[PDB]
RNA sequence: GCAGAGGUUCUAGCUACACCCUCUAUAAAAAACUAAGGACCACACGAG
DNA sequence: CTCTGAATCTCTTCCTCGTGTGGTCAGGACG
DNA sequence: CGTCGAAGAGATTCAGAG
């Protein structure tokens, strides 16, 4: 129908072309007469007739008179909708500069003339002359002049030239200059420029000039002379309110501008003095500025009631502007609202609906059905009978409701499952029912929550809300494969109470024919629900491919478990309904049923399980009583002993033995220990203490306490809350983040004191106030993440690439956080994974990995498996299908087209609500110690000593899997040796954390190179070791003479020769860092491992995730090695330490300035590699990307996010993080232009440059080299491909001005540029239609 | 309970006019559009955005199509976009549509 | 009535192609006068298409062949 | 409204997207066809 | 002395649906 | 009877030494 849109600066002739008339009269309408004024802002002649096919004089009133402009009233008779399309223009008497092109950040009107903004502000406001056409003078064309100085210039220069004033002067300056002329001289100046800052400013200016000269623009157009007016119906207007017509809108600004212009015209034809004309022109400019954007100046023009009245620019941007209020989120018809109800009976594919609501929703359908029946002759009669609510209407309504899904939409739909479909079931009452099992995905309580009901109208919508949105279609959440319909509160408790055992209940030891008989033996009351018995069960097996094998063995279980057997389908084995069946067991049971039985036999199972759970939680009578919450007897004694211990520490502090801080820490620690002790006592008196008879003596058995059963089953609450119900509350936090000295020693079953409640209110207030910020920040993070990806769609089925990011299990030193069987599952390998037996290809290179493959991978025990990921895919404008892996919603490869750009953004921004906003290392288990890339040196004590910090302590068993990882300090001493099996419990590394050892690579004597005792090292008398210890003076503390010299240690023999490092000619030089306490003397042999110098020595909240995605530079960035080379110094920290790194192969032009306070873990004798760390500290994403490729920034920016998300327990699959990473580093920069037409300094999208260079290489000419770049989400979104895609996200004024100046046409092709326009989005079912249409072109 | 099918519209022809004592349709807010885009559903999104909300030649067409018997659709183009075009064109910036 | 459509999406793998291939069948049953090949029973005209697809009686090729035959029949009457 | 005119009714009813009927100078015999003017700001409330 | 980085000043944005009350120009003669 | 706080990026300011 129409191609993409384009935006360009509006020419003064185009505005005249647009307008239908010309407004000269400020008054909108006569107050006395409703009809609008002839020259008024509301005008019949200009902006069409007021009523349909009616003039103003009433001469013509019928359609036969259409198209003929009346001569009496003067309005061209036509429909009223023409009143929202016609436009009018005011003719300003003095040229007026646009405010959007003046006060914006780069200030294009300033960049176009190369003059300060302040001078333009002065001349634009009639207080400073600017020289125009200076000629052969001492005044330049860009010179700023003052009134008195202008008068002096007039007296001095008799020639007729004179500096102008006002916006006319700027317009004349813009017209006089030639854009094409300055380009060549600017290019020459840039080439001759000796610096990069000046050349960068020149590149900005030259880019602006090129943008102007390419598109069809005229700089003079930035100063509008004729100004258009909005159409009348576009004015909000006032409804009849008794005769006031009052509201604050644009009409005030339009009236004031017209008044100012008319006054200016009158003054100009009256030959007013310049002192008055200048003031009038300044007032007119201020009025135009206020109209276009009220508030771009310091003064904000305001009407009555002292409120800043809205302007045009205020009705585009912001949460109130069109782009986020009327274009994206349109309110819809055929809607509804009501409160929630349990709705237990309806199956999980249907939901309730009040009759009094479904009658109003489906009104047109009822009209159509009545017309078909012949009951109503016309629509009027149908409306009458519908309002009658008689018997026939309900029968009709029970037809249009049969198979018509409706969308039950929750209010804050954070993720995809928020809005689901349901099949209506008409009920009485006035509340919307809801299947209980779906009250978890909605996160919908029943404390009066409110859902909104929508209706699909078209046939395609009805089919879509059936094939995609029905509650039986999305069982597994898109964030992770785990099911989302896990039984939640009552059904789980009922199942847990069903699956248990009491050691002596009636009907113990009996033999039962089968579950059909067990249900009867329990209903009769002859046998209790829990009783260990012997039953026979027909366990069906799917071991034969596609066949069900029936085996029956006399299995021993309880009556309750046996009754539960009939509910489960036949395929599942019996090793699932035999255990205690908490909550996680139920979720795993559902998952296995889905995995090995499909979907159709899992919906029925999950619907039947709720019925059984409710029915056997109702018979249980699981009530809570006071006697349940037992207070352990040990609590009083523990309290008394803790009081005694704190009193002892208090007496010690009063004796001066201990410090205040030390005593405070001791008190906190002992109180924590006492709290843990009392909690353990209460738990042991809660779970085990039940004792009963086994037909003989007493026996022990897990408790039946209701409070305990609501915690073990996981139905509601954990052990932490029960700790607050029976044991002591513990230590509470002050509002400032400190721990109060005295913990609350009273539980909730007991009385709580006044002080122990006033203390407790601090935490409640803080936690309740944090909701109003956690949600406010998670919303913004989710919005940025959505609008940064927003366009990823799986369009191609195979990239065909080869490289994929590595995948390895992640361990922090404890138990393995994530096995390789968890992360890898659902993805596709890159290279052929090999069996541990070499030259054996276990799995091909391009096969997807499902469960039957991960099980095989467990047998061979392989740790490193290459996996293709969406960061290395090469398909432009969309990721591949293979590169994305399993859809994670249905266990098959993702279909060609699914919108994965928004799925990941929703799945990452969803857990942002529950997320919190804020020696000796002992081995875990027996195994062999393996040190990767270690340079071990044997010390005097015989203990293993690592040379560099980069070596990490790891343990390897017979399977080769790293059980743990330990960070160890540089030059430390380790108890155990590498390549040696160690026992569990004992520490493999022991060292003093305060002391930093400084060991040498090789053994030998010490020689003080470039060292003088008293210049670089000042010997400090040590009162402990009995010997003055050589202490290195700090670089900023030592004298400048010693600054030139470099304090170092050299290894030498017994004769005096210098011993070279093995491999390198230059001898090993060990630079002694400042404030190093060396025990040995100058000329004493060093043991390889002995400590030469004993030197005394994240935020898991949402801000960490935000800073990670934003690619913000850390506060103290660790510097790295750009190119592999040998470390060298060029200066002596003259203001800053100087570092020069040169490769042994090629000479280096790269020298690095180093701050003098940054410790250098490298030595000038050491040779660094590319990407090697120089100074320790946090790393910067920008540095990593340009040093270690693109694959390396992912392994960090995904590991850190997962580390943040693992603490709270939430799980998000890695690919959802990876697509955001891919959308971040989408822009690229070209190092050299090559044969392409791109200017070397400009930034172009990676896809465009990749396609361009590939096409160039298709011919003889070589392509352009490129360097990848990283941008934060909030800056990458604003610099996207389309201007209208980023003009609805943030900073509307800047984006629109930048687009208009450059004439940046759009191409749509996105998911928001099509939502705004209102056509088929190219995301889902519309992808085929868009593909087709593209093929048409 | 508030549900409505058809009724009075606003100046920007966003028909629901705001659910209150006066008739209104619950806002298909910004996040609900993302929740629709997450699925493959686009036709229902188009009918939430064009025919239901604001399309002067879409509402009066489908109100006749439904009672006729066929559930078809014609997108038109939202009046809010024709408002945004005017609010940018009246700013001294010429924004148009190609063909 | 059908609640789980997994049987249908095996015939039309995309499950985005399924909706587009069932909408045409439903239109040919609402506007067009053609009769469903599956035995209709009280069901609306939007699940009959899914029922036909489940039986394998309809796919993206059969309906195109049928409309081509309709075009040929119309050409026969043109003479 | 075949064009002009009038129209049962089931507000108003050759355009709002409209539509149909009978009749020959002007209204009166008849059934089938549609859904309207509502801005901004403060305070309080609920839920996630 | 001229960038070198280093302060220093300026513009931006800070969730998402409802349920309700109340208050409100512009600009008063003028011939 | 009309009619006359916060917090972060970025663009100015601005600086220090060899
Ligand atoms: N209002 C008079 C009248 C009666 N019947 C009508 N039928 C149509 N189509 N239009 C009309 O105006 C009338
Ligand atoms: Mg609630």
């Amino acid at each position: 129908e129409f191609d993409a849109i384009k935006i360009a600066l509006a020419s003064p002739d185009m505005i005249r072309s647009w307008s239908f008339g010309e407004v000269k009269k400020p008054e909108t309408i006569n107050y006395r007469t409703f009809k609008p004024e002839r020259d008024g802002l509301f005008c019949a002649r200009i902006f069409g007739p007021v009523k349909d096919y009616e003039c103003l004089c009433g001469k013509y009133k019928r359609l036969k008179h259409r198209g003929v402009i009346c001569e009496k009233c003067g309005v061209e008779v036509t429909q009223t909708k023409v009143r929202r399309e016609r436009m009018g223009h005011i003719e300003l008497a003095s040229p007026t500069a646009h405010i959007w092109f003046l006060k914006s950040l780069p200030s294009r009107i300033g960049l176009l003339l190369d003059m300060p903004l302040r001078d333009i502000e002065r001349v634009l406001y009639f207080e400073s002359y600017v020289v125009i056409e200076g000629g052969m003078t001492n005044l330049e064309r860009q010179q700023i002049l003052t009134e008195e100085q202008y008068l002096d210039a007039l007296e001095e220069f008799g020639d007729e030239f004179d500096a102008k004033m006002g916006a006319e002067a700027i317009q004349a300056l813009l017209k006089s200059m030639d854009l094409e002329q300055e380009c060549e001289q600017l290019r020459e100046e840039l080439n001759e420029t000796n610096s990069e800052t000046k050349r960068k400013k020149l590149t900005k200016r030259i880019k602006l000039l090129e943008a102007f000269v390419q598109s069809g623009n005229k700089p003079e157009w930035m100063i509008l002379t004729v100004l258009p007016v909005l159409p009348p119906d576009l004015r909000p207007l006032v409804p009849l309110d008794g005769g006031r017509f009052a509201t604050s809108d644009l009409n005030d600004l339009y009236r004031r501008v017209i008044n100012r212009n008319n006054r200016l015209k009158r003054l100009l034809d009256l030959a007013a003095p310049d002192i008055i004309v200048r003031n009038e022109k300044r007032m007119l400019q201020e009025a135009v500025d206020a109209l276009l954007d009220n508030g771009r100046r310091g003064r904000a023009i305001t009407g009555s009631n002292k409120r800043p009245l809205k302007s045009l620019a205020d009705m585009i941007k912001g949460k109130q502007g069109r782009f986020r209020q009327n274009l994206l989120g349109k309110r819809v018809d055929y809607s509804g609202r009501s409160v929630i109800t349990v709705g237990p009976y309806l199956r999980l594919h249907q939901c309730g609906l009040p009759k009094k609501m479904a009658l109003e929703l489906f009104k047109p359908f009822i009209y159509g059905k009545l017309e078909l029946r012949g009951l109503a002759t016309t629509i009027k009669a149908a409306k009458k009978m519908v309002e009658r609510e008689e018997a026939v209407v309900w029968d009709i309504l029970d037809e249009v409701i049969r198979e018509h899904p409706v969308l039950l939409n929750r209010a804050p739909t954070l993720h995809r499952l928020g809005i689901q479909a349901f099949e209506p079931v008409l009920i009485e009452g006035k509340a919307i029912q809801l299947h209980p099992l779906v009250c978890a995905a909605y996160n919908a309580d029943f404390d009066g929550d409110q859902m909104a009901v929508h209706v699909p109208l078209t046939l395609e919508a009805q089919l879509e809300a059936r094939a995609l949105m029905m509650s039986t279609n999305n069982i597994l959440s898109p964030a992770n494969g785990e099911p989302i319909i896990v039984p939640s509160q009552d059904v789980v408790l009922g199942l847990y109470y069903m699956t248990r055992d009491c050691v002596n209940a009636k009907g113990e030891g009996m033999v039962l024919t089968g579950p059909k008989e067990a249900e009867r033996l329990y209903r009769s009351g002859l046998a209790s629900l829990h009783a260990r018995v012997k039953v026979r069960i027909t366990e069906y097996e799917k071991d034969a491919n596609g066949e069900l094998v029936a085996k029956t063995s006399l299995k021993d279980t309880t009556v309750g478990r046996a009754i539960l057997w009939m509910i489960v389908p036949k395929g599942l084995p019996y090793s699932i309904v035999n255990q205690a069946l908490g909550k996680k067991a139920i979720s795993k049971m559902l998952n296995t049923c889905y995995r090995i039985l499909g979907l159709k036999p899992t919906v029925i199972f999950a619907d039947q399980i709720m019925y059984t759970g409710f029915a056997y939680a109702a018979r249980s009578g699981a009530s809570v009583g006071i006697d349940d919450m037992v207070i352990p007897e040990k609590k009083h004694e523990i309290i008394s002993e803790a009081e005694a211990e704190v009193a002892e520490i208090q007496e010690q502090f009063q004796s001066g033995l201990v410090t205040a801080g030390e005593r405070y820490n001791k008190v906190i620690d002992i109180w924590a220990a006492a709290n843990d002790r009392v909690s353990k006592a209460m738990m042991d008196n809660l779970q085990t203490e039940t004792v009963i008879n086994r037909d003989g003596q007493e026996e022990k058995q897990v408790s039946f306490n209701s409070i305990y059963m609501m915690a073990d089953s996981g139905a509601r609450g954990s052990a932490a809350q029960i700790r607050q119900l029976a044991g002591m509350r513990g230590l509470m936090a002050k509002p400032d983040g400190s721990i109060i000295e005295t913990p609350i020693t009273a539980n909730f079953r007991e009385g709580l004191n006044v002080l122990q409640y006033f203390i407790s209110t601090h935490g409640a207030r803080k936690g309740l106030a944090d909701t109003a910020l956690k949600t406010a920040n998670s919303g913004y993070l989710t919005r940025r993440l959505v609008d940064v990806a927003q366009d990823l769609v799986v369009t191609e089925d195979d990239c065909g690439t080869h490289e994929g990011i590595m995948m390895t299990p992640v361990i922090e030193g404890g138990d393995v956080k994530e096995p390789l069987r968890d992360r890898v599952l659902g993805r596709v390998t890159a290279e052929d994974v090999l069996k541990p037996g070499t030259a054996d290809i276990l799995v091909p290179r391009n096969t997807l990995l499902h469960e039957q493959w991960c099980d095989l991978l467990e047998e061979n025990s392989v740790d490193a498996v290459k996996v293709r990921s969406v960061v290395s895919c090469d398909t432009d404008f969309g990721v591949c299908a293979h590169c994305y892996g399993r859809d994670l919603a249905r266990g098959h490869i993702i279909n060609k087209g699914e919108a994965i750009g928004v799925i990941a953004a929703q799945s990452i921004g969803e857990p942002g609500t529950q997320l919190t906003m804020r020696s000796s290392i002992q081995v875990k288990n027996k195994g062999s110690i393996k040190l990767s890339n270690v340079k071990s040196v044997v010390n005097s004590s015989g203990k293993l000593v690592i040379t560099s910090r980069n070596t990490e302590l790891k343990l390897i068993d017979e399977f080769g899997r790293t059980k743990e990882s330990y960070k160890v300090p540089y030059g430390a001493v380790l108890a155990k040796g590498d390549g040696e099996q160690v026992a569990g419990g004992e520490t493999v590394a022991n060292w003093d954390p305060h002391t930093m050892p400084v060991i040498t690579e090789v053994s030998g004597f010490v020689r003080f190179t470039d060292m003088i005792d008293g210049q670089t090292i000042t010997r400090q008398t040590d009162e402990l070791t009995g010997l003055s210890s050589l202490v290195v003076l700090d670089s900023a503390e030592r004298t400048a003479g010693g600054k030139d010299l470099r304090p170092a240690l050299k290894i030498v023999d017994a004769q005096g020769n210098d011993v070279l490092i093995p491999g390198t000619d230059m001898p090993a030089q060990y630079f002694l860092p400042g404030k190093a306490i060396v025990q040995l003397e100058d000329g004493v042999q060093i043991s390889s491992g002995d400590t030469l110098a004993r030197i005394p020595q994240i935020t898991g909240g949402l801000p960490r995730v935000a800073d990670l995605f934003e690619a913000r530079r850390p506060k103290e960035p660790a510097i790295l090695a750009e190119i592999s080379g040998i470390v060298s110094f060029g200066k002596e920290t003259k203001g800053k330490r100087r570092l020069v790194i040169t490769p042994v192969d090629g000479s280096d032009p790269y020298e690095e300035m180093i701050p003098k306070w940054r410790q250098l873990n490298v030595f000038e004798g050491e040779r660094v590699e590319r990407g090697d760390v120089i100074s320790d500290g946090p790393e910067a994403p920008h540095d990593i990307l340009r040093l270690r490729g693109v694959h390396a920034v992912t392994r960090y920016i995904v590991n850190e996010v997962q580390d943040v998300y693992r603490l709270q327990g939430v799980k998000i699959n890695d690919k959802h993080i990876e697509v955001i990473v891919r959308q971040m580093l989408r822009k690229a920069t070209i190092v050299n232009a090559g044969s392409s037409d791109f200017l070397e300094g400009e930034q172009v999208e990676y896809s465009r440059v990749k396609i361009a260079n590939r096409e160039l290489e298709a011919n003889g000419k070589v392509g352009a080299t490129y360097s990848r770049d990283l941008l934060g989400i909030t800056k990458a979104s604003l610099a996207t491909e389309s201007f209208i895609s980023a003009a609805s996200f943030q900073e509307t004024t800047r984006v629109l001005t930048e687009a208009a100046v450059a004439g940046k046409r759009d191409e749509l092709r996105g998911l928001k540029e099509n939502v705004i326009v209102g056509r088929l989005i190219p995301a889902g079912t519309g992808y085929a239609y868009h593909q087709d249409r593209m093929r048409r072109r | 309970m508030h549900a409505r099918s058809t009724g009075s519209y606003s100046l920007v022809t966003q028909q629901p006019l705001g659910g209150k004592a006066q008739f209104g349709g619950q806002r298909f807010g910004e996040m609900e559009v993302w929740a629709l885009e997450a699925y493959g559903a686009a036709y229902t999104l188009q009918e939430m955005l064009t025919v239901k909300s604001d399309d002067v030649n879409g509402r009066t067409k489908m109100y006749k199509n439904i009672v006729d018997g066929n559930h078809q659709m014609e997108p038109g183009m939202p009046e809010s976009f024709n408002v945004l075009l005017k609010e940018i064109r009246s700013l001294g910036i010429n924004i148009e549509l190609e063909d | 009535a059908r609640v789980t459509v997994q049987d249908a999406v095996e015939k039309i793998g995309n499950r985005f192609d399924l909706v587009l291939v069932a909408a045409r069948r439903a239109r040919q049953m609402q506007v067009g006068g053609k009769d469903p090949l599956v035995p209709e029973e009280n069901d609306k005209t939007t699940v009959i298409a899914l029922r036909e697809i489940e039986e394998g009686l309809i796919n993206n090729q059969i309906l195109d062949v049928r409309e081509r035959q309709e075009q040929q029949e119309q050409e026969a009457a043109e003479l």
